[PDB]
């Protein structure tokens, strides 16, 4: 059967939110906003391989290029809004 | 300081856009 | 990505449970048993077109042939069991 | 021919499915 990624995606999203908490700390409104976008997304997306791959990619890109972190956050926000319930 | 967020032009635009989006959803 | 069916599947599952309430009053344990399997299933399945297809099928078949209700209940039980996320408690 | 208390027996597939399901539930397993 299909793999349910609900818990793995919660783990990966919390890992990315932690990176954001560390590196956008002069804008403390960013982390709660991204958290709320995640909480409002459709259940299927939140449990999907699609979201898993999105999250592993954004973590990897953020760690390689800190000078582009807001590009990666803004992209993830847009993805989450596009899958909003 | 060139390590500022606004140094990379794409990052500068993305940051301005995101922070304005957050303000608009207050 | 794929279309999310979380809320539609909740509506359809409730319709099937209501059908079971009408026809299984002599075995009141059936409905809570099916509810427990729903509550223990993986989120992905609960939101899936796969589950929508199964619910649509057993609803239609149970309404067309009520004398085969338990055949269809067993089919639903089996696929919910195949998607279980956690063991039964107490 | 004897009748019993229920109305689930007309279809033999249903009677078997019912017996199996009720035994599963009684066992209180996962
Ligand atoms: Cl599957
Ligand atoms: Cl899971
Ligand atoms: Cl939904
Ligand atoms: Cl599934
Ligand atoms: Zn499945
Ligand atoms: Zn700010
Ligand atoms: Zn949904
Ligand atoms: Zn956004
Ligand atoms: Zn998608
Ligand atoms: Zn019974
Ligand atoms: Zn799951
Ligand atoms: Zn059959
Ligand atoms: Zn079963
Ligand atoms: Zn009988
Ligand atoms: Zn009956």
């Amino acid at each position: 059967g299909k793999k349910c990624y609900k818990l793995e995606n919660e783990k990966l999203f919390e890992e990315f939110l932690e990176l954001c908490k560390m590196q956008t700390a002069d804008h403390p409104e960013v982390v709660p906003f991204l958290y709320n976008r995640q909480q409002r997304a459709h259940s299927l997306f939140l449990a999907s391989a699609e979201f898993c791959n999105i999250l592993s990619r954004v973590l990897s890109r953020a760690r390689s290029r800190p000078a582009k972190l807001y590009v990666y956050i803004n992209e993830l926000c847009t993805v989450l809004k596009a899958h909003s319930a | 300081d060139d390590d500022d967020d606004d140094n990379d032009p794409e990052n500068r635009i993305a940051k301005k856009m995101l922070l304005e989006e957050i303000k608009a959803n207050l």
